[PDB]
């Protein structure tokens, strides 16, 4: 165990590098944490859960999630029957009550190397070939679980429907949308203002038929790597050893969160706004209809105006023949919500058609989202920025993509990090410069 | 008759909380470690029907 | 809220959360105990 | 709220436990 | 008036790094 | 040679340049040049852009009046939100400066011109046969960098909120910033101002304690530096010395006996308090505010006693009427 | 719903369900599932055409989004009861306005 | 290990019966938990001038309601 | 202005073009040791 | 714009007076020996 062979104590873990009886141990315990870590929060959320009230009223950011899938929902997003709730988190406490039992059964009592053990589980860092094998089959697995998504898309209950003709709550697809032409040139899209990239993601069926491809893509995948072996340029580049492999994987996963962070603070889509909260570009702009309606209502036409800013006081004239509210809202026209599209015309908003086409929950939930417009403290002084307090609250929406922002940040700098440690190691200095002889001692002087 | 059940539920983590200690420390020291215990063996599979007990009877109990 | 069956158990559904973070703690009682070797 | 931090002590302190024993009983740590 | 002394000023310190960078005497070992 | 580009290849990697040039440097190169000619200029002669098109015109440009102090470049407007907005997309070369381009093709080309040079000093470290940590240390300000420019204004969903660079621009930037989001009461912030000053200040004393002990191989009447000699392979400052001396002063115990101990916590204070900053942006960006105690004192008759907090939360409830 | 082929045929077709189903007996032996499994169908409707976004253009197909959110989006709320007739009424006026102002998109 | 089980626990009491017996109020002069405004009269009792403010704040402090 | 357009890509994609490369072709093998 | 009349001698004499300063001490250095 001790630094005589290794390093220091604060630095201890990556003496497991050579020994991968104890580097199982380690994941299948970590990952026990990270399920018992699940399964936690949703019974400490349940038992302090009001069904009665909204979800992101709560404070919960998880039940929305097993929610989005469609268990418990029902239509109105009323969240009929908890108990299917109640399942999910035991289940994986249970689930890793066995983990980290075998965590441990590896951490100690398991064999201190798996080269001998079993030849198939053995594998070296260096060895190029052995590695991808085993690529393959988590490439192959996390490529079923996608289709196990569609799974319950297609077949099992029906996922979530942001967009409803009435009530957008629950529907079981039939027709997925498949082809390269809305699916690889969809990602194709400009990533900045007005095209999401993966962010726009209009239609739900969108991502069953696109986690199709991505379903039977991975599959090739691992029968790709399972079959093959690395090619040339491949060999002349990528450092293999046991850190790199580290590495990479932190890139991927760093760019992964700061999409993560991007989904749930824009995309209506995949997370309702309904029990997520309202999106922050709808917030402002629910709440500057709100005003709309309730001055138009009563002995005033804002139609055709101006204001003292001099833009008009609530509908303006984009450049585009559609036609925006005004404010600071007007920095999102692009906005468009369940409950919006359909008041707007086929140019921007229909002023005449505003005015009838209202609904009884339309109105109702468009001024519900008024009094959350993302914004709260730490110890959850809400209100407006400065609103003085009243209305204590910060929408989950805020707090998933500020949390995993600032994970994706550090794992960027664990990237960068690694990948220095990783080829430096390959390189064999990483050591340290050589005092027998610098690299630069001799070398032609500028 | 929760209670029943609600007496028999807490005695799963009761029996589960202790072996939370026993298994690692079945481990700590080598010595006797596997040679001595097989109550891993003969706790684990009494443990695992204690699982069963909670959700079955809960489904018809609650 | 918490089913009926289980309506108690205060303590334990209050914090089952928690204690994933007291594993990083253990860590370093682990260690204590070790003393840094 | 009672026994919050009571059954919190038992699991709290139930950690200590693992490290306390195996040193006492100076196992494999 | 005005702004041609700032661009002025501002001239001579880039007609001083280009010249610091590459006109240094380089500091031999030993 | 046997080839051009084997040979070429071998020019860009070659060390024997004045200025290194890694691959990296074959976006940074052009790139940053690229940011400051459209830079200067565009600092010097800007059209008054204008942040909202329903009329105020904005004159941040140099030739107009404007001090250095001044002068800055406009974002972009509230009017174009935050779609990308090159040249040839604007409809007129003039439409194009008028609705504030020059500021979203800066930050573009600046940006991924600051990443490449985050490598850039990586590639030469590995050339030069040396532990690569620079990198991870410079991107402590390139955090800061895409939190201000790039991130923060995704937040507000426009470059608009994004900062105005120039000297004035950020001062109006930060006590705007300061109205919404309260981030004098953020603890992120509260600790990069510990960041900063703890490196400021072991700059002060590692700079201090060091050059306070010097083996003295100079004359009196001449310059204490000019002693030491480029490529000394003896220690030019004593730790013996300087050791009991910082040892005395407080209690001997936490004086750092080793420089390698020493040295990365000089590196590590600074770095890792300005990473909080970015992440403290971050947080703000999305609406997550530094929370601001208030009313937390009460009398029994409903008055209020106005702790400090308060005062501040006036202050900013002060600033964002006068903003709008 | 059994939609096939473009838009316009099928987007026609549905209203042959929609205008009639809005006014049945309450009494017969099934409104309630008739018109059950009659809005359902919107569901199914609804859902691929939200996929177009050429469509997403024009009027006539974000007229009947008009008209599908305000039918269907009272049967969540409190589907029990009818309509309002104003709002029964209100319905064919836009599916009349619809037909001839979609046949307006091809033959422009 | 000898007085330091005695020293800690008799003083650390003391400090809590300050607080508890408020002895901290008439000490520091602050405002006790009921008393800044006397009446209704809502206004800052701000002590003003200098060779008074002894005097003064016998005013402001005078009433207490 | 629309020539600018595809100008700007044909220049950004030759530096990155030849960007990817460097690292594609025996970039560890370009240091003081192995 | 208006501006200090005279303002402009004093970047002037900023700049070149210590700047010149520097130059003659160098200038001199570069010919020791
Ligand atoms: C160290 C720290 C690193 C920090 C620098 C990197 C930051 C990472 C940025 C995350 C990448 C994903 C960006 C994204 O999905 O980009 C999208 C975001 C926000 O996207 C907005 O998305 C909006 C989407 O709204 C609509 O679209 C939704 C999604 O489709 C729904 O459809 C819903 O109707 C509606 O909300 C519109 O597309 C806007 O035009 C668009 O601005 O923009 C962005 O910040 C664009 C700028 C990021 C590009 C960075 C370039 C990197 C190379
Ligand atoms: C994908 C996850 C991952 C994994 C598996 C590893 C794996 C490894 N890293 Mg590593 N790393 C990662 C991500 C990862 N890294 C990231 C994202 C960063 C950037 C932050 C780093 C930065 C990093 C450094 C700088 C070092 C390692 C090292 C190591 C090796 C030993 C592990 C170690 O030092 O534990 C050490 C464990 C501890 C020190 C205990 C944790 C104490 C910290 C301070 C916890 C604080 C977090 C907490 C939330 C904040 C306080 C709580 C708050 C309420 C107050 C091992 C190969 C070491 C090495 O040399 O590698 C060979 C090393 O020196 N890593
Ligand atoms: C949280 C993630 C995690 C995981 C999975 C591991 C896992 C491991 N670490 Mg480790 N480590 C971690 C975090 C982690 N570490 C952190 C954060 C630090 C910095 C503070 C370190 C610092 C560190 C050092 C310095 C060293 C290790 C080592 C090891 C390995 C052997 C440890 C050993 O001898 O156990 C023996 C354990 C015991 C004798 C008692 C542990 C207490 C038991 C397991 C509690 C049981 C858990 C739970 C209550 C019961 C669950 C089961 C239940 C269902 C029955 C092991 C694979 C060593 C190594 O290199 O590997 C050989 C080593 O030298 N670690
Ligand atoms: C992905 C996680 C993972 C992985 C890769 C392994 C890998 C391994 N385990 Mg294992 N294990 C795990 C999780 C894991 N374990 C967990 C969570 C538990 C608790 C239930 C166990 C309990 C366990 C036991 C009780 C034993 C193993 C054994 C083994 C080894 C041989 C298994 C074998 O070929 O069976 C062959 C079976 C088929 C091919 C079917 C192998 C190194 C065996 C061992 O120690 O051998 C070295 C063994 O006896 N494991
Ligand atoms: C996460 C899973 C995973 C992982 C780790 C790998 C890993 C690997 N694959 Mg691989 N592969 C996978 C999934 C995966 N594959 C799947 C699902 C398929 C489809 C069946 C393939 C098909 C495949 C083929 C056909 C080959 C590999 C090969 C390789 C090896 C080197 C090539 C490589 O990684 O490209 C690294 C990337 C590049 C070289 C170029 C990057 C170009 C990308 C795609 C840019 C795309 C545009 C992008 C959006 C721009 C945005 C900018 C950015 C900042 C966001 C490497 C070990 C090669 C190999 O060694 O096999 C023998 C090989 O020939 N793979
Ligand atoms: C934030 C910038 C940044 C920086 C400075 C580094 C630094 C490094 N990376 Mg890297 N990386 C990053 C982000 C970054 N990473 C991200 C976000 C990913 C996504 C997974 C990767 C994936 C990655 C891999 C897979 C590998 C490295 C490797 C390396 C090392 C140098 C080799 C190399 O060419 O890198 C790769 C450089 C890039 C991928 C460029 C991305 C960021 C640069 C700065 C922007 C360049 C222009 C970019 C294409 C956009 C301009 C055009 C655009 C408009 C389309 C070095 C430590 C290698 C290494 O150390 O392996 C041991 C290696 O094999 N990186
Ligand atoms: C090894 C090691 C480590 C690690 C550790 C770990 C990672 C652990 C894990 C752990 C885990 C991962 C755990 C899991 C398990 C689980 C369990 C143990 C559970 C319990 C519970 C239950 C069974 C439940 C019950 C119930 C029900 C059923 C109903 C309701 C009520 C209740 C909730 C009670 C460390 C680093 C520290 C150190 C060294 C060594
Ligand atoms: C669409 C969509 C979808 C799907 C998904 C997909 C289809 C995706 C894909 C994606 C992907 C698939 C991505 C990719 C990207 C790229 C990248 C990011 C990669 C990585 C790699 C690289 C980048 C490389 C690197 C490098 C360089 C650059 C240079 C040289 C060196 C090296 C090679 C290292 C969903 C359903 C979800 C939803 C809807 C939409
Ligand atoms: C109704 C109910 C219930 C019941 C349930 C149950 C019946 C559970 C189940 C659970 C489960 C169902 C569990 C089982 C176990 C499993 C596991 C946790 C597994 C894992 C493992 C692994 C994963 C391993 C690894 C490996 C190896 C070793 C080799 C080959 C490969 C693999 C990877 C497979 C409860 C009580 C919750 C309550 C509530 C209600
Ligand atoms: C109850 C229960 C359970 C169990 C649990 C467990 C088993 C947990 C563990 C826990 C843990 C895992 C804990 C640990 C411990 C910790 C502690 C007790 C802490 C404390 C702290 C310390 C002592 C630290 C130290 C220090 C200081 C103070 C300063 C300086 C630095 C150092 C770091 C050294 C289960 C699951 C079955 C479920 C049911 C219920
Ligand atoms: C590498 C850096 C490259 C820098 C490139 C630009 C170099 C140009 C340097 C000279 C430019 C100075 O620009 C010049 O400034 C003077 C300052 O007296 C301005 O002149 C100023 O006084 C005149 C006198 O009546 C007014 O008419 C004028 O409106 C006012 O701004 C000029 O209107 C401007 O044309
Ligand atoms: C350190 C190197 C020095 C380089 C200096 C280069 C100076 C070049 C001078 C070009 C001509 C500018 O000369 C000067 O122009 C300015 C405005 O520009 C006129 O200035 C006049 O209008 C300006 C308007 O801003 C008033 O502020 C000013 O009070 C008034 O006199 C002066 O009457 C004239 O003297
Ligand atoms: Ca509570
Ligand atoms: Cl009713
Ligand atoms: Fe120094």
């Amino acid at each position: 165990d001790q630094e005589s062979s290794g390093f220091a104590w604060w630095a201890g873990n990556a003496r497991l590098i050579n020994l991968s009886g104890k580097l199982l141990g380690a994941h299948v315990a970590h990952a026990g944490l990270i399920v018992f870590w699940a399964g936690a929060m949703t019974l400490f959320e349940l038992a302090h859960f009001i069904p009665e009230k909204p979800m992101y009223e709560q404070g919960l950011i998880l039940i929305p999630h097993i929610a989005t899938l469609g268990w418990g929902v029902g239509p109105g997003g009323e969240v009929v029957d908890t108990f299917p709730f109640f399942v999910v988190g035991v289940v994986h406490l249970i689930s890793s009550a066995v983990l980290g039992f075998g965590g441990v059964y590896h951490a100690i009592r398991g064999p201190e190397t798996l080269e001998e053990y079993s030849s198939f589980f053995g594998y070296d860092w260096k060895d190029k070939n052995k590695m991808t094998t085993i690529l393959g089959f988590h490439l192959i697995v996390l490529g079923i679980g996608a289709l196990l998504l569609v799974a319950k898309a297609m077949f099992f209950g029906g996922l979530y429907d942001t967009w409803a003709p009435g009530g957008g709550d629950v529907r079981v697809i039939t027709n997925p949308t498949l082809d390269p032409r809305v699916i690889f040139g969809y990602l194709l899209k400009s990533p900045f203002g007005g095209e999401g990239w993966i962010v726009s993601v209009n239609n739900l069926e969108d991502v069953v038929g696109g986690h199709i491809w991505i379903g039977l893509i991975c599959i090739a995948g691992g029968i790709w790597h399972i079959l093959t072996t690395p090619f040339g340029w491949a060999r002349r580049a990528f450092i293999w050893s046991g850190e790199a492999y580290l590495s990479y994987s932190l890139g991927a996963l760093s760019m992964m969160g700061f999409i993560a962070t991007c989904f749930v603070w824009f995309n209506n889509t995949v997370y309702p706004s309904e029990f997520y909260g309202p999106t922050g570009p709808e917030a402002s702009q629910a709440q500057a209809m709100t005003f709309l309606i309730r001055d138009q209502k009563l002995g005033a036409n804002v139609g055709s105006a101006q204001g003292p800013t001099g833009l008009g006081k609530y509908l303006m004239r984009s450049p585009t023949g559609e036609i925006i509210f005004g404010g600071e809202t007007m920095r999102f026209w692009d906005f468009r919500g369940p409950w919006l599209e359909p008041l707007r015309g086929p140019n921007g908003l229909d002023l005449n058609k505003i005015k009838n086409d209202i609904q009884p929950w339309q109105e109702r939930r468009a001024a519900e989202y008024m009094t959350h417009a993302p914004l709260g403290s730490l110890n959850s002084v809400g209100g407006v920025a400065t609103e003085i307090n009243s209305v204590n609250f910060v929408s989950p929406r805020s707090w998933l993509a500020t949390s995993h922002f600032v994970l994706a940040f550090f794992f960027l700098v664990g990237h960068l990090w690694h990948a220095g440690r990783a080829r430096a190691a390959a390189a064999g200095f990483e050591k340290g410069i050589d005092r027998e002889s610098e690299p630069v001692l001799s070398m032609p002087s500028l | 008759m929760t209670i029943l059940f609600q007496l028999a539920l807490a005695a799963l983590v009761i029996l589960s909380f202790v072996m939370v200690i026993g298994v690692p420390v079945a481990y700590a020291s080598p010595q006797d470690w596997d040679r001595s215990k097989q109550l891993i063996f003969l706790g684990s599979g009494l443990w695992i029907a204690l699982v069963l007990v909670v959700g079955v009877l809960n489904f018809f109990v609650v | 809220k918490l089913p009926e069956a289980y309506a108690i158990f205060d303590p334990l559904v209050d914090v089952l959360p928690v204690i994933p973070v007291l594993f990083l703690a253990l860590a370093f009682v682990w260690q204590a105990a070790v003393g840094f070797r | 709220v009672i026994a919050q931090l009571t059954m919190i002590a038992m699991i709290g302190i139930a950690g200590p436990m693992i490290i306390f024993l195996l040193a006492v009983r100076r196992g494999n740590l | 008036m005005e702004t041609i002394t700032y661009v002025f000023i501002f001239a001579c310190i880039i007609a001083l790094f280009f010249f610091a960078i590459f006109f240094r005497e380089p500091p031999r070992i030993t | 040679s046997a080839n051009l580009w084997e040979r070429f290849c071998n020019w860009v990697t070659s060390t024997d340049n004045r200025l290194y040039v890694g691959w990296f440097g074959v976006i940074m190169i052009p790139t940053l040049l690229a940011a400051t000619i459209c830079f200067v200029i565009a600092f010097i002669a800007a059209p008054p852009v204008d942040i909202d098109g329903i009329r105020e015109p904005v004159s941040g440009s140099l030739l107009y009046g404007n001090n250095i102090i001044t002068g800055a470049v406009v974002p972009s407007s509230n009017a174009i939100g935050l779609h990308f907005y090159p040249i040839w997309e604007a409809a007129s070369l003039d439409e194009w400066l008028y609705n504030g381009g020059p500021y979203q093709l800066i930050i573009f080309h600046f940006l991924l011109g600051a990443s490449c040079y985050m490598g850039r000093q990586w590639e030469l470290s590995y050339r030069l046969g040396m532990r690569p940590w620079i990198c991870v240390a410079y991107s402590a300000p390139l955090a800061s960098a895409f939190a201000v420019f790039l991130i923060y204004p995704i937040g507000q969903g426009s470059f608009s909120d994004g900062m105005p660079l120039g000297i004035s621009g950020t001062f109006n930037f930060m006590i705007v910033f300061q109205a919404e989001h309260n981030i004098l009461m953020h603890p992120f912030h509260q600790l990069g101002v510990a960041g900063v000053f703890g490196g400021a200040l072991f700059c002060a004393m590692h700079g201090s304690l060091v050059t306070s002990s010097l083996i003295r191989e100079t004359t009196e009447t001449e310059s204490a530096n000019y002693g030491y000699k480029f490529g000394q392979e003896e220690e030019t400052y004593n730790i013996v010395a300087a050791h009991g001396y910082f040892g005395r002063l407080i209690f001997q115990y936490a004086s750092f006996n080793n420089s390698r101990s020493l040295h990365f916590f000089l590196a590590a204070w600074p770095v890792v308090g300005v990473w909080f900053t970015a992440l403290g942006i971050s947080t703000m960006a999305f609406n997550l505010n530094g929370f601001n105690f208030n009313h937390s004192v009460i009398d029994a008759k409903g008055n209020v006693i106005n702790t400090w907090a308060d005062i501040i939360n006036r202050a900013n409830l002060g600033m964002e009427v006068m903003h709008e | 719903t059994g939609l096939t082929g473009n838009f316009r045929e099928d987007t026609l077709a549905l209203i042959s369900s929609l205008r009639e189903a809005i006014a049945l007996p309450e009494n017969d032996p099934n409104k309630k599932a008739a018109q059950a499994e009659a809005r359902k169908k919107l569901n199914d409707f609804f859902a691929l055409y939200r996929r177009d976004d050429s469509l997403r253009s024009l009027s006539s197909f974000m007229t009947m989004q008009t008209a599908l959110n305000s039918l269907a989006g009272h049967y969540s709320s409190y589907p029990n009861r009818p309509l309002p007739e104003k709002l029964k009424a209100r319905l064919e006026q836009e599916f009349k306005q619809v037909e001839l102002a979609l046949d307006r998109e091809a033959k422009s | 290990w000898v007085i330091h089980s005695i020293t800690i626990p008799a003083l650390f009491i003391a400090g809590w019966l300050f607080v508890s017996t408020g002895l901290a109020y008439d000490v520091f002069g602050t405002p006790r938990p009921d008393s800044y405004y006397a009446q209704e009269q809502r206004s800052i009792p701000l002590v003003t001038d200098r060779f008074e403010a002894k005097q003064q704040v016998e005013t402001f402090l005078e009433q207490l309601k | 202005m629309e020539t600018l357009k595809i100008t700007v890509y044909i220049v950004v994609t030759f530096f990155v073009l030849l960007f990817v490369f460097g690292f594609l072709s025996g970039d560890p093998a370009r240091n003081p040791k192995r | 714009m208006e501006v200090n009349q005279l303002g402009l001698i004093a970047t002037a004499l900023f700049v070149l007076v210590p700047s010149v300063f520097l130059i003659i001490l160098y200038v001199q250095t570069e010919s020791q020996q």
